[PDB]
């Protein structure tokens, strides 16, 4: 069946041997008598292209099947994680580039487009050969995706760290662009000027108890030129040995511990690093989007070829001697599985067996008892044919 | 398992089991039960290891007769003598203890 939810469709594969028939009316064979059987006369039913793959033992069959299934589902989860992080990238508010012409080519055919879509797909290899081939290829490509996403994670964490200092109320920001340098007087190398701030209520109220300080508290020149959010900053004098005493005497009436001792290179470095992080994330997103989508599309093909190989295994088991048959594909609009499978699947199972008939059927595994596993890899009770969840 | 083998193992072994004539007491909680005696051939090998690691769960009393079914003779005798022997310890011990 399928797994996604978009303006797209759903897809299945199935094992159908030569001796099998599409039993709904007598006097016919496989390929014919099944053209619009699936309701609507709308679908399009085709086969899958795959030759034999040289095998030595059935005991081999089972082991490659199991290990494959493992890696198959692992990379299914991996591709789920991908689409997740792609949405995190949010190239569009909604999902983007999915269901769009796959590899620039209209989506519908681009899976039944499989005319042996070959990248290194050549029969020369053996079973273990392509097994490890695809396993390791998936491994490295997903690790690259992981490196991409981790790079973005670190970049986003640091960008948020920086943005907090540029977001919020006063006394939480920094001082790199809200004030100008040429106010702290360094004409004298005795006075020390702290640009401490006070709330609005008492802005001028510090214009009375402000002159008991030491020599040359330059008067009639301190005031506020900026208002961070609501409160007020100003100018204060104090001698080099008049710093901590003033700080405590001022904090005695609840002013936040916030002093920015200035140096032009501080604001210079702050602006530089803000710009650096901004451009970092900009380039990061704008390139990683295309890189990730490209890896995604190139992977899809092998990501589905592995399950094609699985069903080939299923076949060579279930009906053996001719390793291939009409292992049929299905293409039909979605939201219709309920009344688009039962009759034909049950009939094909009926043909596939001649000693057992019951009502409950499926695949699930529940660790309740020996019963209720339903596979040829794990235990099963009643499960004649083979299909799977197929969707981009 | 009769049906599990039918598909996980393809049903690739000619399944043959029979009812037990007058079964006896089980052992774990030591009561009665019934069972059946499946007979399974093969010419694939590791399938046998699969059989072992699947059937151990319930009971794996490993058994197989001599397909050249004349070893049957010593098969019978070697433990027929043993049971003949063991038939005694019970009475001897019971008698001495009770007396």
């Amino acid at each position: 069946m399928a797994t996604a939810l978009y303006t797209a469709n759903d897809f299945i594969l199935i094992s159908l041997p030569q001796n099998a028939q599409p039993v709904t009316a007598p006097g016919s064979k496989t390929d014919s008598w099944f053209n619009e059987t699936l309701i609507g006369g709308r679908a399009f039913v085709s086969d899958f292209k795959i030759p034999e793959f040289k095998i030595g033992s059935l005991d081999t069959l089972i082991v490659e099947s199991e290990e494959l299934s493992k890696v198959d589902n692992q990379i299914g989860a991996s591709i789920g994680k991908i689409i997740e992080i792609l949405q995190g990238l949010n190239e569009t508010s909604t999902n983007a580039y999915r269901t769009l012409p796959i590899n620039n080519m209209p989506v519908p055919e681009y899976l039944e487009n499989f005319q042996w879509q070959t990248r290194k797909f050549k029969l020369d290899k053996s079973i273990k050969d392509l097994i490890t081939l695809i396993s390791n290829e998936s491994s490295q490509l997903d690790a690259d995706v992981r490196a991409t996403y981790a790079n973005y994670n670190s970049a986003k964490t640091n960008l948020a760290a920086a943005e907090r200092k540029k977001t919020g109320d006063l006394s939480v920001r920094s001082l790199h662009d809200i004030v100008k340098p040429e106010d702290f007087v360094l004409n004298s190398e005795h006075l020390t000027t702290v640009l401490v701030a006070v709330p609005k209520s008492l802005k001028s109220d510090f214009e009375k108890s402000y002159e008991t300080l030491s020599k040359n508290v330059v008067p009639a020149s301190a005031s506020v030129i900026a208002e961070d959010a609501e409160y007020v900053l100003f100018n204060v004098h104090l001698f080099k040995k008049n710093v901590q005493e003033f700080t405590t005497a001022a904090r005695e009436k609840k002013f936040i511990p916030r002093e920015f001792n200035y140096s032009e290179e501080l604001i210079d470095q702050l602006k530089k690093e803000h710009d650096s992080a901004a451009s970092l994330e900009q380039s990061l997103r704008v390139q990683l989007v295309r890189l990730a989508k490209t890896a995604y599309v190139d992977v899809f093909i092998n990501w589905f070829h592995i399950k094609a190989l699985r069903v080939y295994v299923e076949s060579v088991l279930r009906y053996g001697l001719p390793p291939h048959f009409n292992i049929k594909i299905i293409a039909v609009p979605p939201k219709n599985l309920s009344k688009c499978k039962s009759e034909l699947i049950d009939a094909f199972g009926f043909l596939g067996g001649n000693a057992f008939m019951k009502d409950k059927k499926g695949k699930i595994n529940k660790q309740d008892t020996s019963l209720h596993q339903y596979a040829s890899l794990v235990d099963t009770e009643y499960e004649p044919f083979v299909m799977y969840i197929i969707n981009l | 398992l009769e049906q599990i083998l039918w598909r996980v193992l393809r049903g690739n072994l000619f399944f043959k089991t029979v009812e037990i004539e007058q079964p006896v007491y089980d052992v774990k909680t030591r009561e009665y039960k019934h069972k059946n005696a499946f007979i399974v051939f093969s010419h694939g090998d590791l399938i046998i290891k699969r059989i072992r690691k699947i059937a151990e769960s319930l009971d794996a009393n490993l058994y197989d007769v001599d397909s050249s079914n004349e070893g049957r003779s010593q098969q019978l005798a070697k433990v027929n003598k043993n049971l003949s022997d063991l038939y005694t310890v019970l009475k001897t011990t019971s008698t001495t203890l009770e007396s």
